[PDB]
């Protein structure tokens, strides 16, 4: 069982694994803010961040590396603000879930678009 | 470990007195297992296997035919354990 | 041996040490930093740039 | 190499019992200390959203 | 068949007493020159391993063993090597591959 | 083998497992001769029972661990609240 | 004793020569059994061993050579390498035939390969749209 | 500079390592050493196998030796370029997909040119064999077009 | 000074089948009470067939050996110190004449032991001359 | 080339394997004091 | 694959129980079984993109299933711990195929620590018992070895996944990162079942060797007066207690974020309790 089983059943309803949005944004025409980044590429390369961990909040990971190098090897003192970095990742994950859920609703709208004609 | 002949004698007579098909009386080291006692051909296999699970080594079939009394049982155990005192 | 008898460019058969770039966290000297030796000839010099020839 | 026949072990020394209580105390102290101070790893570090009762006006 | 087992047992007892006499000898040990007690079976095994050719005759079973054991894998393996190298040589000499997209440049 | 026991110190009726397998064999109508040989095992004084061995195995030193946990609670409140 | 003195001779073809060959190899006349002269046979050599192994022989017999499990003048088996305690010899006989083990193993492997590569195109996935990365020119928006 | 205790401990251990060796160099090894001069050995240009005659063997030796020496020189050309690419990979540890692509382009061009000059000659590569290879290759690019296009 | 004889009796075959069946039975059943109950059950199964004659006894012996081959455990319990176990012949003791090839300075560490060894060499050559002759 | 790598992964695993081997050898003296040539076992464990 | 004993070249470890016990500890715990994983940690860039990743994700999962079912059905202590090494290697190699070399290395170091202690224990048990290591012989060692039984308890629960141990800090992070990433249904079925299989054969080894009737034989020796073994036992015991605790804080410059649902997060603990009860209560033997 699972959602992939529904991907074997409803391909036009279920989006699938790792889907591109396939839609023009601002379809609801609300005030969607632009995701900006405080840090730039130069200090991102100076902090030796890998290509996988370059999210939209990599500066919290940069501050976590600063607190790691400030107190080493005793790195149990930064833990709470370490949790802060994880919460940013959690917020990013929520947005990903948001997009996926929005995707499903839009394909559901496409289903009644198939009932439009 | 360290063994002596009296410990082997005490162990063999103890586990033979624990056997219920033989009576605790009329049991001696020179007593024959076949005609002096009431054990049949199949109970000798149980006696030999009790010797095996006590002393920790298995006994072959022809050596089981060779042993007929507790005296050569003690001699057979003392041969492998190599006490000889 | 690893400080003054490294594999120089004049010979083959020393312990040729190649080192990676150290990371720079905030609180270090020159935190906005680009990697140096970005010219192509500066990689794997082994002391050729200081040669008298 | 002490040996006991048709019986259990000889009665152990003070050092082995004190060490056994030390091992059990250290292991259960570490376990209970980590269930008190960091109980967040067992349940989950963040609360999972349901993604079922989200409003359609927010998501468009 | 019981008397056959008894005769084999008597021969085994004679060979066992011969082994116990000869393997545990003071005077053969005391010379200091090492060696082996005289065993007929090891010598017969060694000379069977060395001098085996005189019992070999040209027979269709022996010819089939020598054909499908040695000559036939040599023939198919040489044919496979020749076919692969002929196809790769025709591809290499026709001009169907470039100097930059060529396998095994030794570089 | 230094301290061999007597033949009279082993009794079948002391161990309940030998009692229940002898009762099952009596229901079957048969008897086991070697049942007196395993009296020294399943002995409740030197060896433990099944329930006590599991409790002394899995929960061993848990009172000592809880006491050390309460000690760390007591000393950690003075340092960092 | 050399290789020319002690040597397997010709194939006997005679009951008297078979008896003399059995007397030569310390083998009882009923025991001796020469190889069939098919071109790859051994002329004047007994066919011994050839069971499921030398490990099938009992270790409780007082052998003169316990490292090979043989007597003193007992002749060596012809394929003594292949049937030795190193290779292809067992104590007990095997429970099944030789094809059963390979058949069960290849059946289990065929089933697991078919089940895994049938489910390769349908993989489990959490409800996550796409991982987000800052390539230049995304113009990507949040939900605020 | 001692930001963390681990870095301060590493600096202390590196100073304890660094002190006696530079003392032994600057106090013992660097005195009593004479100043001798050694030079990188330079070679003239012998005439190539093109000017050599068929029966001449005194000049085929010089052409074969300079062909072997040029093969050696190009071998550490390609080897040095490969070490430049590897040092690019180590120095740009999370970003070697951008910085090392032109260095990989020069390395691939050098390997292609090395195989065009020296490839398929074998173990016994004389100066005659590479010249016959170059003549046949230039004949093929005159008639049939470049190698790999077809024909 | 006897060696075992290669003949086998029907009593020997029934005894060996009983011993191997009980070994397979205790390899199948780990606990001692269950093993003793199944041993009395196997004792009843082997005691029920005592009254039969020789031919039916031979047929039942062959059927029991075949069935024990069918139900044989994949890892039977065996004693490690005996033959067939894991700990059988863990070390190989060389014969004592390598002690005869020691250095005299190496022989000086045990002089009483080597003098006792020389005395037992005289006793052994006397024993070999009176046992196996000249 | 004869090559050495010094990254954190290799150094950490190399330290862990050396610690494991030291504590197994300190176990192995009491385990193998009944053995004959313990020196053979320990030098072979060191080359391992 | 041939070095780390996978399908079908996995037969050389029950051979490797014929080695002496300290070098069997070194081989299975670290060194030769580990080396195959290290080369694939190096080649994870090729494996995460090629079809070799799918092939190893099938094959090491099959090694997990075979190893756990084997160690549930085997009656040999040393072979059971060799099958446990095989199950842990299959769990590590499967994680390696889907990237996650750091998680594979994190489980490798903790597995080397705890496995060695169990092998050092098992050998301490075998020395005190007559060499024979059949688990039907030793039955009641929880009283008779109050420190060896405690060390076996701690490292066995570390192999199980008792929470906040060195085994748990990497087994939970392996089993939840697979639950947030894309996984085949067969490989997702083979994972949780194998973790359940591991506490099943671990608690079966608990009931056989310990907490039961002693079945070894009429003459035996049993003591805990040896201490040269036990000092190294205490050293790896303190290391197995705080080993994943010191390592989780320094192997990860970027901690992996877990946002699973509550049932998939508690699935590994739930199958640990189900396999612990199922690997023990089935192993209880009564009459009839
Ligand atoms: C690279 C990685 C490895 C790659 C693969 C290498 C080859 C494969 C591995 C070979 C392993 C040997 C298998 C032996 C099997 C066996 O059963 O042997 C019976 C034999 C029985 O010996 P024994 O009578 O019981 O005596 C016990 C001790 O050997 C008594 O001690 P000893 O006096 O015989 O000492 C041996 C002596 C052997 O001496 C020599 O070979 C000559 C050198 C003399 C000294 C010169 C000074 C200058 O070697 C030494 O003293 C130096 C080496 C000792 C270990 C060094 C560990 C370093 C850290 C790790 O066992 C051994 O010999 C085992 C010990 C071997 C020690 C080291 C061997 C030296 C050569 C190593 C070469 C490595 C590559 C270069
Ligand atoms: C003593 C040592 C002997 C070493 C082996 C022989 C060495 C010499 C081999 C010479 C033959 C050879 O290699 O010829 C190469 C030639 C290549 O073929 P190519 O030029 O491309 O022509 C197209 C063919 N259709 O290939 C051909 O022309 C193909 C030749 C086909 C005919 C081959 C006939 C072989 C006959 C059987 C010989 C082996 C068995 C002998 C009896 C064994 C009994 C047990
Ligand atoms: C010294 C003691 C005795 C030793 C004996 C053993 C000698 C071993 C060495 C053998 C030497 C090589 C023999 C020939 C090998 C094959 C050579 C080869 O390249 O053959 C290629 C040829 C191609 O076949 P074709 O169909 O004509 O080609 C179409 C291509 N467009 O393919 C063919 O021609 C295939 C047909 C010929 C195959 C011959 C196989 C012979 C096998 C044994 C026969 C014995 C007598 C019966
Ligand atoms: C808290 C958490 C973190 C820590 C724990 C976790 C990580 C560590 C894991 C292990 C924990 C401790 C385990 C302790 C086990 C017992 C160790 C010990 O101290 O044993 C005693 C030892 C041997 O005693 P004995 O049996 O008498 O041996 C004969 C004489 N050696 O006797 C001695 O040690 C005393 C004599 C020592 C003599 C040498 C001292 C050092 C000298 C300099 C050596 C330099 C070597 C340089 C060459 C190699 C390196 C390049
Ligand atoms: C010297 C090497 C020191 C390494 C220390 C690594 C580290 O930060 O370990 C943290 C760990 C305790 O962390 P934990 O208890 O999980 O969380 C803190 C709760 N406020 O600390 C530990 O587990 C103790 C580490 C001891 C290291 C001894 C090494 C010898
Ligand atoms: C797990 C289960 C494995 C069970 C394996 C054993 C099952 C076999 C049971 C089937 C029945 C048999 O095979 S009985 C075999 C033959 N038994 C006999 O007693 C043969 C007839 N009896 C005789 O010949 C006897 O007179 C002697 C000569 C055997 C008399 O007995 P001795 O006093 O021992």
């Amino acid at each position: 069982m699972g959602n992939a089983l529904t991907h074997y059943m409803k391909p036009d309803v279920m989006p699938g694994p790792d889907v591109v949005p396939t839609f023009d944004p601002l379809l609801g025409f609300k005030s969607r803010k632009e995701r900006v980044m405080i840090a730039t590429q130069e200090e991102m390369e100076s902090a030796k961040l890998p290509l996988e961990f370059r999210d939209y909040c990599a500066h919290l990971a940069i501050a976590y590396q600063a607190c790691r190098s400030d107190t080493f090897p005793f790195v149990y003192k930064c833990a709470h603000q370490k949790h802060e970095y994880l919460t940013c990742e959690y917020e990013d994950y929520v947005l990903r879930m948001k997009e996926f859920e929005r995707e499903r609703r839009l394909l559901e709208r496409q289903k009644r678009l198939n009932k439009a004609a | 470990p360290p063994l002596s002949l009296k410990l082997i004698n005490e162990r063999v007579l103890l586990v033979l007195k624990l056997y219920d098909k033989i009576d605790p009386s009329k049991l001696n080291v020179e007593s024959h297992f076949i005609n002096d006692l009431g054990l049949d051909s199949l109970d000798h296999v149980e006696v030999i296997m009790a010797m095996e699970d006590e002393f920790g080594f298995e006994i072959p079939d022809s050596d089981a035919e060779k042993l007929l009394k507790p005296a050569d049982i003690i001699k057979y155990v003392a041969d492998k354990e190599d006490v000889y005192e | 041996y690893f400080k003054y008898n490294q594999n120089d460019w004049t010979r083959k058969g020393g312990w040729r040490v190649i080192h990676s770039r150290k990371q720079c966290v905030p609180g270090d000297e020159g935190y906005p930093k680009v990697s140096d030796r970005s010219a192509p000839s500066d990689y794997a010099a082994r002391g050729f740039n200081e040669s008298p020839l | 190499h002490v040996v006991s026949y048709r019986n259990g072990p000889p009665p152990h020394s003070k050092a082995t019992k004190i060490g056994a209580l030390t091992v059990g105390g250290a292991m259960w102290w570490w376990v209970i200390w980590h269930l008190w101070h960091e109980p967040d790893h067992i349940t989950g570090e963040f609360d999972y959203p349901n993604s079922r009762k989200w409003s359609n006006t927010e998501l468009g | 068949e019981q008397e056959f087992i008894k005769r084999k047992h008597e021969a085994t007892l004679k060979l066992r007493q011969e082994f116990l006499k000869q393997s545990s000898n003071p005077y053969r040990h005391a010379t200091g020159e090492g060696g082996t007690v005289f065993d007929a079976g090891l010598a017969r095994f060694q000379a069977m391993r060395v001098s085996n050719y005189e019992h070999f005759k040209p027979t269709g079973k022996s010819f089939r063993t020598g054909l499908f054991a040695v000559v036939l894998p040599i023939a198919l393996y040489a044919w496979a090597l020749k076919a692969e190298r002929d196809g790769r040589e025709e591809k290499y000499r026709t001009g169907q591959v470039a100097y930059k997209d060529r396998q095994f440049k030794f570089i | 083998p230094y301290t061999v026991p007597h033949a009279s110190t082993y009794k079948v009726e002391s161990v309940p497992q030998l009692v229940e397998v002898k009762e099952a064999l009596g229901r079957q109508g048969l008897k086991d001769p070697w049942l007196r040989n395993e009296v020294w095992r399943y002995e409740p004084k030197a060896f433990g029972t099944h329930r006590s061995r599991l409790n002394t195995f899995l929960f061993r030193g848990l009172g000592v661990g809880f006491c050390a946990f309460l000690a760390t609670v007591a000393v950690e409140y003075a340092l960092g609240i | 004793g050399w290789n020319k003195d002690y040597k397997p001779g010709p194939y006997p073809q005679t009951e008297k020569e078979r008896l003399a060959a059995a007397k030569k190899y310390y083998l009882l006349p009923e025991e001796y059994k020469p190889y069939a002269d098919d071109g790859l046979g051994y002329g004047d050599y007994p066919k011994l061993g050839y069971g499921l192994g030398v490990e099938a022989k009992d270790s409780y017999y007082p052998w003169d050579y316990p490292e090979h499990k043989r007597n003193q003048h007992e002749p060596i088996s012809a394929d003594h390498d292949l049937y030795s305690e190193d290779r292809w010899s067992q104590a007990e006989p095997p429970r099944y035939s030789n094809a059963y083990y390979f058949a069960c193993f290849l059946g289990v492997m065929s089933g697991c390969l078919a089940l895994y590569y049938w489910l390769d195109d349908k993989k489990m996935y959490r409800p996550v749209a796409a991982k987000q990365y800052p390539s230049p020119g995304v113009k990507h928006y949040t939900f605020e | 500079e001692p930001r963390s205790p681990m870095a301060s401990f590493a600096e202390s251990v590196l100073n304890v390592i660094d002190g006696p060796i530079t003392w032994f160099r600057e106090s013992i090894v660097e005195p009593n050493q004479q100043k001798q001069n050694w030079y990188h050995q330079r070679f003239r240009r012998v005439p190539t196998i093109d000017q050599c005659y068929t029966d001449d063997a005194v000049c085929r030796f010089e052409a074969d030796q300079q062909f072997r020496r040029d093969r050696m020189v190009d071998n550490e050309i390609v080897n040095i370029l490969r070490q430049r690419f590897e040092d690019c990979t180590l120095y740009e540890a999370p970003d070697h997909m951008v910085k090392c692509r032109p260095l990989m382009d020069q390395y691939e061009k050098a390997t292609e040119n090395w195989f065009i000059k020296y490839g398929d000659l074998g173990g016994y590569a004389n100066a005659k064999t590479a010249y016959m290879k170059q003549k046949h290759r230039l004949i093929w690019e005159r008639r049939h077009g470049p190698v790999g296009s077809g024909m | 000074a006897q060696v075992p004889l290669a003949i086998v009796s029907h009593k020997r075959q029934v005894c060996s089948l009983y011993k191997r069946a009980l070994r397979n039975l205790e390899s199948w059943y780990d606990r001692r009470n269950v093993y003793r109950y199944r041993a009395v059950q196997l004792r009843a199964r082997f005691d029920e067939n005592r009254s039969k004659d020789l031919g039916e006894g031979i047929r039942l012996l062959a059927c029991g050996q075949r069935e024990l081959f069918e139900t044989r455990h994949f890892q039977p319990r065996n004693f490690a110190n005996s033959a067939g176990g894991c700990a059988f012949e863990r070390e190989v003791i060389p014969p004592d004449w390598v002690l005869d090839y020691w250095h005299p300075l190496e022989k000086a560490q045990y002089p009483e032991y080597f003098a006792k060894r020389e005395q037992r060499k005289k006793e052994f050559v006397t024993w070999w001359e009176k046992q196996y002759g000249k | 080339v004869m090559t050495f790598l010094f990254d954190w992964m290799s150094l950490l695993f190399m330290s862990f394997v050396l610690m494991i081997s030291s504590l197994v050898i300190f176990y192995s003296k009491e385990y193998m004091m009944n053995d004959n040539h313990i020196n053979r076992f320990i030098m072979l464990v060191l080359m391992f | 694959m041939t070095k780390s004993a996978q399908i079908p070249f996995s037969s050389w470890l029950p051979a490797a129980m014929a080695a002496p016990t300290p070098v069997s500890a070194l081989v299975h715990s670290s060194t030769l079984v580990t080396a195959g994983v290290y080369l694939l940690i190096r080649f994870n860039i090729i494996l995460s993109t090629s079809w070799l990743g799918q092939l190893m994700l099938l094959l090491s999962g099959l090694t997990m299933f075979m190893a756990g079912l084997g160690a549930n059905f085997e009656f040999d202590l040393k072979k059971i711990i060799a099958l446990s090494t095989l199950s842990q290697l299959g769990l590590m190699m499967s994680i390696l195929s889907m990237g996650f070399l750091k998680l594979a290395m994190f489980h490798l170091l903790t597995h080397a620590l705890f496995k060695a202690l169990l092998f050092m224990c098992a050998g301490a048990i075998i020395h005190n018992m007559n060499n024979s290591q059949d688990i039907r012989l030793m039955g009641g060692l929880s009283i008779h070895m109050p420190l060896t039984s405690a060390c076996f308890n701690v490292s066995n629960l570390a192999l199980c996944g008792m929470p906040f141990l060195a085994g748990f800090y990497s087994k939970d992070m392996i089993l939840e990162i697979v639950s947030i990433s894309n996984v085949n249904m067969f490989s997702f079925f083979l994972y949780y079942f194998s973790t359940g299989l591991t506490v099943s054969y671990s608690f079966r080894l608990v009931y056989y060797s310990m907490t039961g009737d002693l079945n070894c034989g009429s003459l035996n020796m049993l003591n805990d007066e040896s201490w040269i073994m036990l000092r190294g036992m205490m050293g790896l015991l303190i290391m197995s207690i705080i080993g994943g605790s010191m390592l989780n804080w320094l192997i990860f410059p970027f901690p992996y974020m877990i946002c699973l649902p509550i049932y998939m997060k508690l699935l590994t603990l739930f199958v640990c309790i189900v396999g612990g009860l199922f690997g023990y209560l089935i192993s209880l033997s009564n009459l009839f």
